[PDB]
RNA sequence: UCAGGGUUCGAUUCCGGAGAGGGAGCCUGAGAAACGGCUACCACAUCCAAGGAAGGCAGCAGGCGCGCAAAUUACCCACUCCCGACCCGGGGAGGUAGUGACGAAAAAUAACAAUACAGGACUCUUUCGAGGCCCUGUAAUUGGAAUGAGUCCACUUUAAAUCCUUUAACGAGGAUCCAUUGGAGGGCAAGUCUGGUCGCAGCAGCCGCGGUAAUUCCAGCUCCAAUAGCGUAUAUUAAAGUU
């Protein structure tokens, strides 16, 4: 309670929850929108750019390991984002300046894993999944 | 090793023994797949004094 | 223009006992998939959500007695309920079993050839089964009371009067042109 | 194989010219008999032979053994040859329409607006 | 979507409104500030003998471009209605087919005996042991029976046809007329089996696995879930009495 219970009242509660909501974190990223012009995303769920150059990130402590990495510019917005390569030895699918299509990483623009920087993954390296390339039910296409 | 290539790819799959035995047999579907579960699992009759023993094991 | 999905899915997608329930009632009736069960079980929670609603007003209020009345004639109708009962709180007392020995596999097997349940199924999806005078491929028919002594073979069948099937046929031209003198 | 035609719906319509009903039809044999065969029978019910007989429909129902179809049984011909749809007089024949059709009509009239004065110069020019 | 109270969405078949590249003006008519009418500017773009002339697909198809992202330059006025001087003409309105795992409904991928082992109620017997019944899988073959999937004459369907239903003749022995998608440390239903790799390569929504005995990696085997579907990304509700 600690607040009016009139017969009368329903301004002065109608115009409260309006503002206090506006403190919630969810809210304040969906209604600014300022989430979406600062994404390299448009809000869409993939993209597709151009590769610029393999990398290789070091992972956060305490794990030690090379996550064999990409660096790729956008079409649709023209700005660079680092996406991870999933599965192993699907680097070597990966061949420079090529298309690629990425995608999110499943956790909403927060890193996963041990991983720091990469918010990104890669699914398409020319109209064939890196599911396919690995498992051979599709071939790259020299 | 932790060294031999250790900064690049390929070291867990392109260095492995190479399996390729499989069986022939057909495997149930729809309807009789679900008459093994129920059979395999519940009434053969199954019951066993204090029997904990899981669906698999390799006990 | 108008559609429904007419399953629900488990709110909880693992539970050890309610699998086993749910394993257990396919083994009884000779289901398919749990799709088919599903299926059963809203039919069931909506009749029970119709039901809550009409216990809470008063009676002689025209709402509840025209409603409850033909609510209860339905039931009654198939025979999931008895008329020595037929009051709106016997419908609490309804339960998932009875619903599925009116489906139509149940009564070929109960009142009809096979030897299991399992046989019952592909005699009713290979047109050897009718109702009164009409074939049905539908081992999920719900079967109405008066029906239940109507239940044939089909007119035109090897079972009962009818042609000879191809396995038959085959094997009688065996003895004359498959192995008479070539 | 066996023909069963049974009577259901009799109306006498006065309007057109005509006597209207369903064609009630079972045969556990091979269901579905020719619509030529059942004019025939149906001819041979009323005594007004099969020139002013009409029929059609003849969905047949699952697990066959019944077929229901609608007909129609005129006065005269030349009453059937007036009210009759264009397409169940050219169904058993006696009537037709040259159709050439939907292209050669409009790139015709398309032409046709180029030109005044002369409506067959276009035409003639194939 | 949801117990009650709510929250989010509504470009999109009904009804109302606004607009035909952007602006402005206007003729005709009962009705228009009309654009498959006209006149001008501005922005575009075409033909030309260079003197001039002509244009507006947010109508149906189709193409380019844009992008994560979206179908046939098909048939026809038979239905439904509309328009006309009119029973008779016309209508990419509209109806029909094609492409179509958006989504929804239906439900095939083997059912039954023989032998073979196997279990337990039951009976006889002092126990031992035997008989015998109910069912189970599981091997070996089989045996008889059944059916559409398909192929396919015929009827039927309809504007004409397809499909469907209806019907000949062919059409099943498990090897083929082949079910996959994910997972098996905990959350959370399922292996401390074997080989390889040995903080390397990789896995991991989260907590964490990997440094020579890896229940988590790469494979095989086995098992579990869902099942003609299942996984992944993002928006959004419930979960949130964390508005």
């Amino acid at each position: 309670m600690g607040k009016c219970r009139g017969l009368r009242t329903a301004r002065k509660l109608r115009s409260h929850r309006r503002d206090q909501k506006w403190h919630d974190k969810q809210y304040k990223k969906a209604h600014l929108g300022t989430a979406l012009k600062a994404n390299p995303f448009g809000g869409a769920s993939h993209a597709k750019g151009i590769v610029l150059e393999k990398v290789g990130v070091e992972a956060k402590q305490p794990n030690s390991a090379i996550r064999k990495c990409v660096r790729v510019q956008l079409i649709k917005n023209g700005k660079k984002i680092t996406a991870f390569v999933p599965n192993d030895g699907c680097l070597n699918f990966i061949e420079e300046n090529d298309e690629v299509l990425v995608a999110g990483f499943g956790r909403k623009g927060h890193a996963v894993g041990d991983i720091p920087g990469v918010r990104f993954k890669v699914v398409k390296v020319a109209n064939v999944s890196l599911l396919a390339l690995y498992k051979g039910k599709k071939e790259r296409p020299r | 090793k932790v060294h031999g290539s250790l900064a690049r790819v390929g070291k867990v799959r392109g260095q492995t023994l190479k399996v390729a035995k499989q069986e022939k047999k057909k495997k149930r579907t729809g309807r009789a797949k679900r008459r093994m579960q129920y059979n395999r699992r519940f009434v053969n009759v199954v019951p066993t004094f204090g029997k904990k023993k899981g669906p698999n094991a390799n006990s | 223009w108008v559609c429904r999905k007419t399953y629900v899915t488990p709110r909880r997608p693992f539970e050890k006992s309610r699998l086993d329930q749910e394993l257990k009632l396919i083994g009884e009736y000779g289901l398919r998939n749990k799709r088919e069960v599903w299926r059963v079980k809203f039919t069931l929670a909506k009749i029970r959500k119709a039901a809550r609603e009409l216990l809470t007003l008063d009676e002689k209020d025209p709402r509840r007695l025209f409603e409850g009345n033909a609510l209860l004639r339905r039931l009654v109708r198939i025979g999931v309920l008895d008329e020595g009962k037929m009051k709106l709180d016997y419908i609490l007392g309804l339960k998932i079993e009875d619903f599925l020995e009116r489906r139509l596999q149940t009564q070929v097997f109960k009142l009809g050839l096979a030897k299991s349940i399992h046989h019952a199924r592909v005699l009713i999806r290979q047109r050897h089964i009718r109702v009164r005078k009409q074939v049905v491929n539908i081992p999920s028919f719900i079967v109405r009371l008066d029906s239940q002594k109507h239940i044939d073979f089909s007119l035109r069948s090897p079972y009962g009067g009818g042609r000879p099937g191809r396995v038959k046929r085959k094997n009688a031209k065996k003895g004359q042109g498959g192995a008479g003198a070539g | 194989d066996t023909v069963t035609i049974r009577t259901r719906k009799f109306m006498t319509n006065r309007l057109l010219q005509r006597k209207q009903m369903v064609i009630d039809v079972l045969h556990p044999g091979k269901a579905t008999v020719p619509k030529t065969e059942i004019q025939e029978k149906l001819a041979k019910m009323y005594k007004t032979t099969p020139d002013v007989i009409f029929v059609f429909g003849f969905r047949t129902h699952f697990g066959g053994g019944k077929t229901t179809g609608f007909g129609m049984i005129y006065d005269s011909l030349d009453y059937a040859k007036k009210n009759e749809p264009k397409h169940r007089l050219a169904r058993h024949g006696l009537y037709e329409k040259k159709k050439t059709s939907r292209k050669q009509r409009k790139e015709r009239k398309n032409r046709m607006k180029k030109v005044r004065g002369t409506a067959k110069a276009n035409v003639g020019a194939g």
